[PDB]
Order: C-alpha cells, then structure tokens, then sequence
C-alpha cells in the first residue's frame, strides 16, 4: 500500500473539550450541510478512506 | 364483728364478646384499590412518553456531529 505525506497532516486541530463541543451542537450541524453531507459520500459511496483527504 | 362483704357497690363486668367493627367492606373496597392503580398508569403515558422525547433529543446532538 501507498499513504500520503507526514503533510496534508497538522491542519488547526479544534482543541475543546466534550461538553462545550456538546453545547452547541445542535445549531452546528443544521446550517454549514455543504462540506459535511457531501463528506458522507465521499466516504460511504466510496470507501478507503486515504483516496477522501479534501 | 368485723368481716367482709359490702352492703352495696357492685357492676359487675360482662361476660360478653364484641368488637365487629366494619370496616369499609363489600364493593368499597377493589373500588378504592383500582381507582388508586389507574391514577397510576394515568401518571404514566405522562413521564414515560415524555423521556422518550428528550431521549431523541440525547441522540440528536450525537448525529449533528461526526462527520
């Protein structure tokens, strides 16, 4: 098998807790629904998750 | 000269036998009994449907992250 880089690693990594990710929550998911939704494509329609990085 | 039994004072006590005190019986009672228990399930279908609402809510906030 080939693996990308040590990059395309070490993006700004959301350093929060559980519960303040909790707080939210529920405003979050509802209202972005571009990158997200089509991310579930990009990882149930196809597999291998090493092709799906973007 | 001095001996014992009195000219007077007596009672005497009974013989008897009695104490048939009723008693809330006879259709009053499982009257009272099932009337307390549907009070019961009423109180229920009120809670019980109730959690089962928050419920959804507690795996909502779950499934509106991870991705």
């Amino acid at each position: 098998v080939e693996l990308p880089s040590l990059e395309d690693l070490k993006v700004q990594e959301v350093k929060v807790s559980s519960s303040v990710l909790k707080a939210a929550a529920h405003h979050y998911g509802a209202q972005c629904d571009k990158p997200n939704k089509e991310f579930m494509l990009c990882r149930w329609e196809e597999k291998d998750p090493r092709r799906c990085l973007e | 000269k001095q001996d014992m039994p009195p000219v007077g004072g007596y009672g005497p006590i009974d013989y008897k036998r009695n104490l048939p005190r009723r008693g809330l019986s006879g259709y009053s009672m499982f009257a009272v009994g099932i009337g307390a228990l549907l009070f019961g399930y009423w109180s229920m279908m009120k809670w019980n449907r109730e959690r089962r609402r928050l419920q959804i809510e507690d795996f909502e906030a779950r499934i509106a992250l991870m991705p």
